[PDB]
C-alpha cells in the first residue's frame, strides 16, 4: 500500500541485527517492485 | 398482487393483533466533549520536503598558471626561387 521509494523520503535500508552469524553467513534479499522507464 | 373470488385476501390485517411492547423510545443523547491534550509544534521525520538528486552532474573548480617560456630550432635559410 506504501511501496518503498526513496526520493519520496532519504534513502531507505532493510536491517538485520544478527545475535549469531556462522562462517559464510548471509542474507538473500528477493524483492518486488514497479519501475520506470525513462 | 392478485385477489381471488370467493377467496378472498383479508381486507386488512385487523384489529386482533398483538401489541407486544412500549419498547418504541430512543431516549436522546446528551453529553459534552472535550478533546484537550497540551498540542507541541513540531513532528519529527526522516525527510519531509526534499526532491532527492537522481544523479548529479559533474562539477569542477580551475586553475592555471605559468609563465611563457621556450626552447627553438630553426630552418635554414634557402635560395629564393622567384620575384
Amino acid at each position: 500500500d506504501k511501496p518503498i521509494y526513496t526520493l519520496q523520503y532519504g534513502n531507505v535500508g532493510f536491517v538485520v541485527n544478527p545475535k549469531t552469524v556462522n562462517q559464510n553467513a548471509r542474507l538473500l534479499m528477493g524483492y518486488e517492485y514497479f519501475t520506470s522507464r525513462t | 398482487a392478485l385477489i381471488n373470488p370467493q377467496f378472498p385476501y383479508a381486507g386488512p390485517v385487523p384489529i386482533p393483533g398483538p401489541a407486544p411492547t412500549e419498547t418504541m423510545p430512543l431516549l436522546n443523547y446528551r453529553v459534552e466533549g472535550r478533546i484537550a491534550g497540551i498540542q507541541q509544534a513540531r513532528q519529527f521525520m526522516p525527510f519531509l520536503q526534499g526532491p532527492h538528486r537522481a544523479v548529479a552532474e559533474q562539477t569542477y573548480h580551475a586553475i592555471g598558471t605559468g609563465i611563457q617560456m621556450g626552447q627553438t630550432f630553426n630552418q635554414p635559410l634557402i635560395n629564393t626561387q622567384e620575384g
